[PDB]
């Protein structure tokens, strides 16, 4: 249906993309490329799924070669600077090779690339078409959920200073 | 005092140069006497016509710059 | 054409009986100055906020949520506001109403475009305005009660400034 | 063909009763030497500045921004006390507004080059309050009258702050008459100087 | 300070200039009675002299051995109010006068009798021009780049050589 | 025809959409008097110099070359701390680079594109879309670096520090 | 006012004398209220 | 002729552009009526300006309240500046520019709030009347109307 029934449905939001509930009140996709916006939405979503898994795991696990922070966000400040720089350039190399060296909005989609697609299915979960369509919508909604959830986990961990699960087991309101 | 007198000397050098340069460059001709080169270097004037032409020769610009040279060295 | 509400004055030439709460009351000609759809949306917004404000004054005088009495004691009405600005309560309310108002800005701009009735956020979770006559009766009623609560809220807060009591204890005493 | 404002003088040409506030008042015949379009631009501009200025004096007496730099009830003291950086920011912002709102047609020779340009009409209607053309004539008239009244009123307020070193309504509420010993007018040449 | 000069507020010769200037006035004041107009005039002069010396002392001027304030004009910003800022004010006024006079000469060329406009000036048109000069840098530079300030060499009369 | 940057003014006649950073912005008509292609070469060269210069004003805040490790982080003092043999070598290297521009302008002025000094070692701009994006991006980052360096220079004159140090210490106004 | 008398006041010597008398007068007034301005105060 | 201050560049022998664009009538909330490009007022009209101003006013609320809020032993929150956070990888720069550098309220002592005025630095509202009336006053309060009455009885 229409997500915001009093507002008119945005003209560029056809139902073809998965996760389309007609929710564009501010007015994007009337200015920017929906192909670029969808690539940004899936990229943000997958990064935040990995981020929420990383936050939960680092609250428990720690590699022996690394120290342990007070919180998984404090884990950033005890890993050596050169390590962070190596991770940054490794992610940059992946970003370069995956997009074929076209990263700008102007050239990223000059090769007829499909938004969110990098030809990544080693386990072949997208072999079936209808199952693939369902997994597309599942992906976009789990990505959206992990985006909000990552925001929540990071800010509560900064505020309380006591993790996620230890925070829940020792909940202490603002005083 | 040395600043003010150096600027006065500069004015005197430029003015003496102006009369001498104007005399050299207008020596061959001007708008009053375009054929000034046919008459030479030292001639009195071209007469009272065309408004008056006293001191129009290149020699007369030597004459006028001699007062400014004396003023400058003064 | 003379005004039904102010008989010696003319009909205000921008107001029509298809509007809700129409009585022909625009003596100063303001409906000619501003756009009328903006004025209607502003009136319904003022109406609903003041209805909530009046009910909140009444309810706050009757009872108070657990724990609130310790943080704010003898203070009431505007007096609690400053205390709750120190705590995070007022700021959190401002944040979430501001979030709703961003979409309300988009909704109002669509109203001025002419694609939405003023005050129409399509919000009817329980079913009351199924039938058309009941929808009209509610529409006239909601503007009438909102107007009454606008003047009510005014009276309540000004009585608090004069006496320091608030609506219910001002009824009880004097 | 006599003036309505000044009944014993003739009606000045370039004043034909079309403009709002046109009562025939031009005894010195400025409109015969200076084009009436420039004069109406200047009248509307002066009046708008004064309308804001008169309101500025009154509100500045009552309501202040926070801080000790903005606590000047008397408006003539606010000029000196208010932060210089921000006052010159106001001046620079006014200059940018003047060049852009006039669309680089600022000189007496070039302004009104476009035949579409109207005296006082800069295109300023953010809330489209002048959208109704029925209200146009009385809005133009009441803008002109508010501007004239406010020019006179601000002139009075500034020179009464000079005479009495008090903010305007506080001057009205703590009034003191002129001694006449102070604030002597003229006199620079009567005493031959000093 | 700069060039071996002394700030006027601590040079002792500036102080002697002020003291000698006030003694010169006070010995003239010693020949008059208190409420007379010459006594009032000389006291006004003494106050004016003291005010001038006090202001110069606190202004950042640099006095020489003579005790007279000296001006530094090499371009340093601590002394820009002595030549650079008065110079910017001058060039604005001078360029205004030049731009306004040029605009009137070009208007007067398109007149019925161009030489009658210059001995009998059209005062409303000339006042229209005098008002335009406030934005002379932009108007004159746009005039230059649009090929309307500089005339080409072959529309200018020259001498035969 | 009307300018796009300044919608109430007419279009400047000698600039065109072909030029990468075109906005229709020439209020004082420099291109009506000077050569448009000379102005473009000058704009591109000023932009490259200011791109390096903005990076150079910021970078010794983070790290210095070991030789100049004792040198100051205020750039306007580190300018005078360098020896004249060093500045002579810098001037010679820039001179060697400017021989190619001295040969481009003044001899084959009409052969090529503005700023085309034959320096494309990594073979970018082969793709036409990438070439367009990079041309416009070079122009806009050059203009941004011009504004940025001009700022940072006068800020280093007022607060006797570098950009980052000034920001961190919150020395934002004349003390 | 008569147009021939206004045309006489528009003649070059009258306008020259009035304009430079006005100019002289506001230099005199500026040096009366603000005397001894050897520098731009800054 | 030329009247004087007429404003037409052809009456003052001034070069004009000769291009005078037609003046439209549509308006924008924080813009002006004037010649625009085609499609300009449809993308950057009243809808754009109102929505953008609304989002800027919403995003002001985190920005005006920016700081490092941390809990003590109890739930009591302490506010700190974002300068105290140290980034670990950028050499000699230990503290890093944050949102406090683009919005430095604290240095100017502003105490910013989501409403734009905090408890500290609140708007000041006073009473000019000074607790007395228009006429028939007694004490340190003598109005203009009282002086009108004073002059009329003397
Ligand atoms: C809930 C998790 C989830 C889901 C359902 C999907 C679903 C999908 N992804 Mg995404 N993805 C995710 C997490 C997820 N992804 C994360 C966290 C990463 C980063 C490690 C990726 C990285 C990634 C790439 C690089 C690509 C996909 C692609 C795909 C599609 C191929 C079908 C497939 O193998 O599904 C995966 C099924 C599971 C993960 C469930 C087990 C499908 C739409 C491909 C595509 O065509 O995208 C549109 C593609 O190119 N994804
Ligand atoms: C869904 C998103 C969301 C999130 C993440 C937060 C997060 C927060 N809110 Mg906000 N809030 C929200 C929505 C949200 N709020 C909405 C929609 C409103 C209505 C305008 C408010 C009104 C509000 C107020 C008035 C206050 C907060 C406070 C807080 C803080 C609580 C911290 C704590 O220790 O509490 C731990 C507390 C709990 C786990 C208990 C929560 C249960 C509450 C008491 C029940 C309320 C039920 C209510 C009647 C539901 C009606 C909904 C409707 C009126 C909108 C935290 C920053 C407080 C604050 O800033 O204090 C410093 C505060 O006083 N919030
Ligand atoms: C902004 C309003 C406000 C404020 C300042 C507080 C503040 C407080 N509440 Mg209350 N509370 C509120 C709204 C508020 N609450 C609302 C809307 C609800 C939902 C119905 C509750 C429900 C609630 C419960 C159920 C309890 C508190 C409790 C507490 C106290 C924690 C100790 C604390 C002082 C606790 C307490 O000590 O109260 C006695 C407690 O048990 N609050
Ligand atoms: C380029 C943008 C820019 C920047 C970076 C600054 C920076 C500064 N200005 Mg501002 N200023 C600007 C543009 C700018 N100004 C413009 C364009 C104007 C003219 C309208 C002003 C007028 C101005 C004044 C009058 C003052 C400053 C002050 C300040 C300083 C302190 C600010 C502060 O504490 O804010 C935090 C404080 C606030 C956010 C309070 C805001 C108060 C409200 C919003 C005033 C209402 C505005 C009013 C409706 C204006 C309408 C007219 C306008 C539309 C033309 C700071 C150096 C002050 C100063 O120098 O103090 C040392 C000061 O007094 N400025
Ligand atoms: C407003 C008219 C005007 C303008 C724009 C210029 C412009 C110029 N003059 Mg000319 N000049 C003018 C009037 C003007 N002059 C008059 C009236 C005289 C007679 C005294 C001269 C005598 C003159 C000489 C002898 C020389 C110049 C030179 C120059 C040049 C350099 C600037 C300079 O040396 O100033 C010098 C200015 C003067 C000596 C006299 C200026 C007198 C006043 C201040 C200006 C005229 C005001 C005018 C009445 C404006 C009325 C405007 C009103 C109608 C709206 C420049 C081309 C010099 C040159 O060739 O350098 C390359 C040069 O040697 N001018
Ligand atoms: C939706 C918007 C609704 C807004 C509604 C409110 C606004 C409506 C319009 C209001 C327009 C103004 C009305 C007055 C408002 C304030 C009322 C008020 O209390 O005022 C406040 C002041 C009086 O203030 C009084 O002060 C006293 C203590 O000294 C009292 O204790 C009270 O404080 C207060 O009553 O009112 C005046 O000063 C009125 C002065 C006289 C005005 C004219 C009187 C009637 C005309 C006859 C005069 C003839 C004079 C002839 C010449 C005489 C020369 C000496
Ligand atoms: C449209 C705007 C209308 C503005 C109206 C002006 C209102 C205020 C005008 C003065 C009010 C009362 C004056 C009494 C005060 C008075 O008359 O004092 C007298 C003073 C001369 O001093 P005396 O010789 O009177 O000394 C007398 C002894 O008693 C004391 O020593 O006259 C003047 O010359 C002062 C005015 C300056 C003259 C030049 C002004 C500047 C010229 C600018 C160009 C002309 C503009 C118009 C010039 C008149
Ligand atoms: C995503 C980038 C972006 C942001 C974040 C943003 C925010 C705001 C805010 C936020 C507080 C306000 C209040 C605001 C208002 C106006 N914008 Mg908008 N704006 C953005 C983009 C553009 C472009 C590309 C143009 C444009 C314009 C206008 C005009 C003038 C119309 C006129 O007067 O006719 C007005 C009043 C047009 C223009 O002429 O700018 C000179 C124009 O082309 N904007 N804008
Ligand atoms: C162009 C022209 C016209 C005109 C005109 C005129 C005369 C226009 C005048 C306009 C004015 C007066 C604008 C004033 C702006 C004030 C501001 C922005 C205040 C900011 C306060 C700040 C930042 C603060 C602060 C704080 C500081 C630092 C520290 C604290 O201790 C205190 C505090 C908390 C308060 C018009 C339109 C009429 C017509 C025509 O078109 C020609
Ligand atoms: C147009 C436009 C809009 C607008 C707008 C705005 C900002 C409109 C604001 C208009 C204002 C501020 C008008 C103010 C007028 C002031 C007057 C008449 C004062 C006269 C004083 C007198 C007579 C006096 C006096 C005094 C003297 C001398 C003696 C003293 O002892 C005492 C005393 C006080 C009595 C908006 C922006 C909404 C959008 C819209 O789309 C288009
Ligand atoms: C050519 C080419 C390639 C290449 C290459 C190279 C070497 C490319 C180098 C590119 C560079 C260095 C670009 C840098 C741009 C810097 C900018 C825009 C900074 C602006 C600063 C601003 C706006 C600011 C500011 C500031 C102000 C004023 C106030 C301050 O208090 C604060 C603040 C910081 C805000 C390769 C080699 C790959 C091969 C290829 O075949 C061809
Ligand atoms: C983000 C800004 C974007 C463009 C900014 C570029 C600015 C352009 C040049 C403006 C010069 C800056 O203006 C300069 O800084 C501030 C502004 O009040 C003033 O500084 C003064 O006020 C500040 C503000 O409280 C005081 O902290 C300071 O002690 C005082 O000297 C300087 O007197 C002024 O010279």
């Amino acid at each position: 249906d229409n997500a915001m029934p009093f507002l008119e449905r945005p003209p560029k939001l056809d139902g073809s993309l998965a996760g389309d509930v007609g929710f564009d009140p501010v007015g994007f996709s009337n200015y920017f490329d929906l192909r670029w916006l969808r690539e940004s939405e899936l990229k943000h979503g997958r990064v935040c799924m990995l981020g929420v898994t990383g936050l939960l795991v680092q609250e428990a696990v720690c590699l022996p070669q690394f120290s342990n922070g007070k919180t998984p966000v404090d884990d950033f400040f005890v890993v050596p600077a050169a390590g962070l720089w190596q991770v940054f350039f490794a992610i940059g190399a992946v970003e370069f090779f995956s997009h074929g060296f076209k990263l700008t909005p102007g050239d990223m989609f000059s090769e007829g690339r499909e938004a969110g697609d990098f030809g990544f299915d080693p386990l072949g979960c997208g072999k079936n078409p209808d199952a693939l369509a369902r997994r597309r919508l599942v992906e976009v909604k789990n990505g959206r959920l992990a985006m909000i959830a990552f925001g929540g986990l990071l800010h509560q961990q900064l505020l309380t200073g006591q993790g996620t699960f230890e925070q829940l087991a020792n909940f202490k309101a603002i005083a | 005092g040395d600043f003010l007198i150096h600027h006065a000397i500069a004015l005197a050098l430029h003015t003496t140069t102006l009369i001498l340069v104007k005399g050299a460059l207008d020596a061959r001709g001007s708008k009053l006497m375009p054929d000034k080169k046919d008459f030479g270097y030292a001639f009195p004037c071209d007469g009272p016509g065309r408004g008056g032409t006293c001191d129009i020769s290149a020699w007369d610009a030597f004459y006028l710059s001699m007062f400014w040279m004396l003023n400058t060295i003064g | 054409a003379m005004s039904e509400s102010v008989p010696f004055l003319k009909k205000p030439e921008a107001l029509d009986s298809s509007m809700a709460g129409y009585a022909g009351f625009d003596p100063l000609g303001l409906s000619s100055i501003a756009d009328i759809k903006f004025l209607q949306e502003s009136e319904i917004k003022h109406c609903r906020i003041a209805m909530l404000a009046a009910a909140g004054s009444i309810a706050q005088d009757i009872f108070t949520f657990p724990g609130v009495s310790k943080v704010v004691g003898t203070a009431k009405m505007t007096g609690v506001h400053d205390v709750l600005v120190k705590q995070g309560a007022m700021g959190q309310i401002l944040l979430w109403t501001s979030f709703l108002e961003v979409f309300g800005t988009i909704a109002l701009l669509e109203t001025l475009d002419g694609k939405r009735a003023p005050g129409d956020f399509k919000f009817d979770p329980l079913g009351f305005s199924k039938n058309a006559e009941t929808a009209k009766r509610y529409q006239l009623s909601e503007i009438k009660n909102g107007r009454l609560a606008m003047l009510a809220t005014g009276g309540m807060v000004h009585g608090y400034f004069i006496t320091g009591k608030g609506p219910l204890e001002l009824l009880t005493n004097f | 063909a006599k003036s309505k404002a000044v009944p014993f003088l003739s009606q000045p040409e370039a004043l034909d009763g079309s403009m709002a506030g046109d009562v025939g008042f031009d005894p010195f015949g400025i409109s015969s030497v200076i084009d009436i379009k420039w004069l109406r631009e200047s009248e509307l501009k002066h009046g708008r500045i004064c309308m804001l200025a008169a309101t500025g004096c009154l509100v500045q007496e009552v309501v202040h921004l926070p801080g000790p730099a903005f606590s000047q009830k008397m408006a003539l003291n606010a000029w000196a006390a208010a932060p210089r950086g921000g006052m010159i920011s106001i001046l620079v912002a006014i200059g940018l507004i003047e060049m852009i709102s006039n669309r680089f047609a600022l000189t007496a020779t070039d302004m009104f080059a476009n035949p579409n340009r109207v005296p006082g009409d800069l295109g300023f209607d953010p809330l489209s309050l002048g959208a109704n053309p029925a209200n146009r004539a009385r809005f133009e008239l009441s803008e002109v009258i508010h501007g004239r009244a406010a020019m006179m009123g601000f002139s009075g307020m500034v020179h009464q702050m000079i005479v009495s070193k008090q903010a305007p309504i506080e001057q009205l509420m703590h009034f003191k008459a002129v001694d006449s010993s102070l604030m002597k007018l003229g006199g620079a040449a009567g005493n031959l100087g000093y | 300070d700069v060039a071996g000069l002394t700030p006027c507020g601590e040079s002792k010769e500036f102080a002697r200039r002020l003291d000698g200037s006030v003694k010169k006035l006070q010995t003239r004041l010693s020949k008059y009675e208190a409420g007379t107009p010459p006594a009032l005039a000389l006291q006004k002069q003494i106050d004016k002299t003291k005010n001038r010396f006090d202001r110069y002392g606190k202004a950042g001027l640099l006095c020489g051995t003579d005790g007279l304030p000296h001006l530094i004009t090499d371009g340093r910003w601590t002394h820009s109010g002595e030549f650079v800022i008065p110079g910017l004010l001058f060039l604005y006024v001078a360029g205004w006068i030049g731009w306004v006079g040029r605009s009137y000469v070009l208007f007067a060329r398109t007149a019925d009798k161009p030489t009658e406009k210059e001995i009998i000036i059209d005062v409303p048109v000339a006042l229209s021009f005098v008002s335009t000069g406030f934005i002379w840098p932009f108007s004159a530079f746009k005039e230059f780049t649009s090929g309307n300030l500089i005339v080409p060499a072959d529309e200018i009369t020259v001498s035969p050589r | 025809e009307m300018s796009e940057a300044i919608p109430f003014m007419p279009k400047p006649a000698n600039i065109d959409s072909s030029m990468p950073g075109y906005a229709g912005f020439d209020p004082l008509g420099f291109t009506d008097y000077y050569s448009a292609k000379w102005m473009q070469e000058a704009e591109i060269k000023h932009g490259r110099v200011c791109m390096l210069a903005a990076l150079g004003m910021v970078f010794p805040e983070f790290a210095k070359f070991p030789q100049f490790a004792s040198f100051s982080t205020n750039p306007l003092e580190a300018f005078y701390q360098v020896s004249p043999a060093g500045w002579g070598q810098i001037f010679l290297f820039i001179g060697v680079l400017e021989t190619f521009s001295y040969e481009k302008s003044f001899y084959n002025f009409e052969g090529g594109a503005p700023g085309a000094l034959g320096f494309d070692p990594l073979r970018m701009s082969s793709n036409p879309a990438s070439a367009k994006q990079y041309a416009a991006a070079e122009v806009r980052n050059g203009r941004l670096a011009m504004i940025g360096f001009s700022g940072m220079l006068h800020h280093a004159i007022v607060s006797k520090q570098g950009p980052i140090t000034q920001i961190v210490e919150q020395n934002f106004y004349p003390k | 006012m008569d147009s021939n008398f206004l045309k006489y006041l528009s003649t070059a010597p009258v306008l020259f004398t009035v304009w430079l008398s006005f100019t002289a007068s506001f230099i005199i007034e500026a040096n009366r209220f603000f005397p001894d301005m050897l520098y731009f105060p800054m | 002729d030329t009247t004087g201050f007429s404003g037409v560049p052809s009456q003052f022998a001034r070069p004009e552009s000769g291009v005078y664009p037609a003046e439209p009538t549509e308006q924008t909330f924080l813009g002006m009526r004037g010649p625009r490009a085609p499609g300009h007022r449809e993308n950057f009209g009243g809808k754009h300006t109102a929505t953008m101003l609304a989002i800027a006013a919403l995003l002001w609320q985190p920005v005006s309240e920016a700081g490092m809020y941390r809990m003590g032993a109890d739930g009591a929150l302490t506010k700190s500046s974002f300068s105290n956070m140290e980034v670990p990888g950028f050499g000699n720069m230990k503290k890093a520019p944050t949102i406090e550098s683009l919005f430095p309220f604290a240095k100017n002592g502003f105490d910013a709030s989501p409403a734009l005025f905090g408890k500290g630095s609140m708007i000041v509202v006073e009473d000019p009347r000074d607790g007395c009336g228009a006429y028939a006053n007694s004490g340190a309060c003598h109005t203009f109307l009282d002086e009108i009455g004073d002059a009329l009885k003397k």
